[PDB]
């Protein structure tokens, strides 16, 4: 967007078990990254591993 | 190694015989301690005891029957048996699958046998001189749906060609997610009401779809291969109890209403011998 | 000798001679001598 | 030099448990519970340790044995997912970790006679009643602290409570095989089990899937003496330890 | 060597806030939350650390900045005892222990004008709008994430909302005293404040004893450009530090 | 080789979640740049994902 | 052990241990340690 625009987002990622979050604050309970827009147009969320067996299906 | 040793008369204070069962220890109780036994030696290592050979001796532990001919006019061709898939399990044999499941948790690399014979009941001169692929299936892979399918070119799908009669021979490094099969699992693939209990990830090892890739001759021949498995590399954990009542599924331990005694009921009373 | 790189072609490994039964026989806490009172 | 082995004593956090008629406590494969080590994790985020919150001595409801109770069956952790911090611990994330220190009370005078089966059965997958194809609905095998009782009537959804087929198609007498503990009213009357974590996974869910299950299957038939009260009741109190749990989550949804 | 003080990333557990226009953080008094010693403890049971469970940033509601906004009020750990599993840990102990690192939001472009006022006012104990005698009602200055809107209307038991004497008797002036920083649209966008626990006590209860408050409070009107929405949203996060507890119990039962 | 290395609470100014890609180069961010993580380790060569088995 | 003379016969190679993904990931002049600001 325009230079002389500001704006917060949030992106949050849900681990597997839970349903995709429906509002805000269940998204903000896990692992999330708030990111400022500013002089830094590009924001970097690495999605962590959590899962109990080694390898996922790709299918 | 010694196996029994010198013991003679004992009075002693120290019981070897009592103990109490109540702890869940089995106190290994030998020959010596209730008896006047001699010095005596093993002469045994064991060999044919290990989980290694229990395990991992060649057996049959899925079959099929297909056809090769003219395909014309054959809508659905796999459900014609044109060429037929099966999901890996070593669960549909019961002689082998009771074996797999005195334990609970299994690592090993298999070795697998296809074993495919040409036949002819039917009026047909000759048995003719066929080159059976076989095609491992990962998950994701295109389960083919005829027996012309963009798949057979096996460019990431495993491919072994071979006559009937003959039987291919390729390894499988353990394919599974964690450190060994589940043999029992006690839990869901997800949190759902409607989900299937036990058969996950953890169960499905792809499929192998069978076929001929020659052209067809000028009469039916009804194929069929049976496939022949051993396991390498073979590791056991968690050993559970010996399987009593027989399967009607795969990976599940349902079993059926009004089961046969397993019990050999006496002839007599409890003092018949 | 084998003829292959990859582990899948090794063969078997034979007889495991490590064997330890007392994680099945004696699986307790506190340690049980034969002849010695079980509870006291 | 005077000691006794039957006094036995368990502190774990603000939980304390005392008894002196129990017997050897069974550690399941003489493998005492471990926290994950990073040689063997796969998952990235870092775990949280609730050690002394969660990791204390919960008192189960206890049961009523009777001359015809066919035994009790119980899940872990399900058997604790709705006590306390634990229980939102478990939900709210997607994957747990923890060990069971699993204490069975059942007391009883000299003159009582029957003995109870206290076993440990690890990914105790059980039938279902109706056979074929048929699978066990999610909703009874995760009863929650009620457990499973094998006595009582099969229910859509309900595994075969045949308590023979230990539910699951194997023989009692072949149960013994497990890590277990006979509780004999003249000899013992509280068993105690240590139980890891076994699993073919470093971590998985704790919510879906249920590591071990508990059962008290009764083998000799409850004789009281005569005029006696024929019924006693059975404790089961479970206390976790070495529990672990990564990815704090939006709340876990189970049915109801 | 090239870098910027506004740019500041802060990491706990699993959540981490990013911004590009930010103050230098406030440390309360200059001391960073640290854990209770040994030296000064007065209760046995010992502390459970929920380390990686609770101490993550928390995104409360965001507010509606206008031109007629007084202010807003948010009591600490009440602002975060219905956020998951901090408010059990919260709940079923009588006592509880942790510091706080508050984040506020508000974003605008270079044209917007206003100044908001982040103050952490340790032991804010509010008065009641009837006067004389008359008490605050804890079913008011314990909302929750809601927290107090000077704006709207009193109710039976909520304390005097006039943001002037900032509900306590004192004038909004002299508030500077306390840990604050201030939102300049122009030169500042998101405000930071690492609280510290605060007490005379080592430990003290966490349901009916509110440590800290925070208060956003407008100093200067908010001045949009000719034809922009005149409102900003104001979003505060507060992520616990150092978060002890002691004493599992059963669970504390407040109103409703 | 490790897999991901172990990450406490970070407060501080570099950020290494903020980039911009206008550059064209893709920042290597690990999950320790945004959660707290343990020591965990690769136990994979990548043998399979070569040109040569592909 | 080789059953042949020439190169055409000789098996694969195996694996290349020798990665570098900073070519394709970072391609960039002057360089950009992680983070530090992209632009200044």
């Amino acid at each position: 967007g325009p230079a002389l625009s500001s704006a917060k987002l949030i992106l949050a990622y849900t681990p597997p078990g839970a349903r995709g979050p429906q509002d805000r604050r269940e998204a903000m309970l896990g692992t999330h990254v708030v990111w400022d827009i500013g002089l830094q147009s590009t924001i970097v969320m690495t999605i962590p591993w959590t899962s109990g067996v080694q390898f996922r299906y790709t299918d | 190694t010694v196996a029994s040793i010198s013991s003679g008369p004992k009075h002693t204070q120290k019981v070897p015989i009592l103990t109490a069962n109540e702890t869940g220890a089995t106190m290994p109780v030998l020959p010596s301690d209730s008896i006047e036994t001699r010095t005596t030696y093993m002469h045994f290592n064991g060999s044919e005891t290990d989980v290694e050979c229990f395990l991992g001796r060649a057996a049959c532990v899925h079959v099929t029957e297909i056809q090769n001919k003219d395909a014309t006019g054959i809508d659905n061709h796999r459900e014609a048996k044109l060429f037929n898939d099966w999901k890996i399990n070593l669960s549909s044999l019961v002689q082998l699958r009771k074996k797999l499941e005195l334990f609970t948790y299994v690592r090993f690399d298999s070795e697998y046998t296809i074993l495919a014979t040409a036949s002819q009941p039917d009026s047909a001169n000759y048995s003719s001189n066929l080159v059976v692929q076989a095609m491992y299936v990962p998950p994701g892979a295109p389960n083919p749906k005829e027996w012309d399918d963009y798949t057979w070119q096996s460019a990431s799908n495993p491919s072994v060609f071979f006559k009937v009669g003959d039987t291919s021979r390729f390894s499988v490094p353990y394919v599974g997610l964690a450190s060994a099969y589940n043999c029992f699992y006690d839990g869901y693939s997800h949190d759902d009401a409607e989900t299937q209990y036990g058969i996950t990830v953890l169960n499905h090892m792809g499929s192998m779809a069978f076929r001929i890739v020659n052209e067809h001759d000028e009469h039916k021949t009804l194929v069929k291969i049976r496939v022949y498995h051993r396991a390498k590399h073979v590791e056991a954990w968690i050993p559970r109890a010996p399987r009593a009542l027989p399967y009607t599924s795969i990976g599940r331990t349902n079993y059926p209403k009004n089961t046969e005694p397993v019990i050999k009921k006496r002839k007599g009373d409890i003092k018949s011998y | 000798i084998n003829y292959y790189k990859d582990a899948a072609s090794t063969s078997s490994a034979g007889q495991s001679l490590s064997m330890d039964p007392s994680k099945f026989t004696e699986p307790v806490k506190d340690l049980m001598l034969k002849g010695a009172p079980a509870l006291n | 030099c005077g000691y006794s082995d039957r006094v036995q004593q368990i502190t774990l956090g603000n939980s304390t448990i005392t008894t002196q008629e129990a017997a050897n406590a069974v550690v399941c494969y003489a493998e005492w519970p471990e926290y994950l080590p990073d040689v063997d994790a796969s998952d990235v985020n870092k775990t949280s340790k609730p050690d002394t919150s969660v990791c204390r001595f919960y008192t189960l409801d206890s049961k009523t044995w009777t001359t015809g109770s066919k035994g009790w069956c119980w899940k872990l952790p399900d058997a604790l997912k709705d006590m306390g911090v634990f229980g939102q611990n478990m939900f709210f994330h997607s994957l747990g970790r923890s060990g069971y220190t699993v204490h069975v009370q059942c007391n009883a005078t000299k003159f009582h006679s029957g003995c109870l089966l206290v076993v440990v059965i690890p990914e105790h997958q059980l039938a279902s009643h109706e056979g074929g194809n048929v699978s066990v609905k999610y909703t009874f095998t995760h009863p929650g602290e009620r457990g499973i009782d094998l006595s009582s009537a099969n229910e859509v959804g309900g595994p075969v409570k045949d308590v023979i087929y230990n539910m699951n198609g194997t023989l009692l007498g072949n149960l013994l095989i497990f890590p277990h503990q006979f509780i004999n009213l003249r000899t013992n009357n509280t068993a105690t089990i240590v139980i890891p974590y076994i699993n073919s996974v470093p971590i998985d869910s704790m919510t879906r899937h249920n590591n071990v299950s508990l059962m008290v299957i009764p083998i000799a038939p409850l004789t009281v003496p005569t005029g006696a009260t024929p019924s006693l009741p059975i404790t089961v109190t479970i206390a976790p330890m070495c529990t672990e749990f990564s990815g704090i989550r939006s709340k876990s949804i189970v049915p109801q």
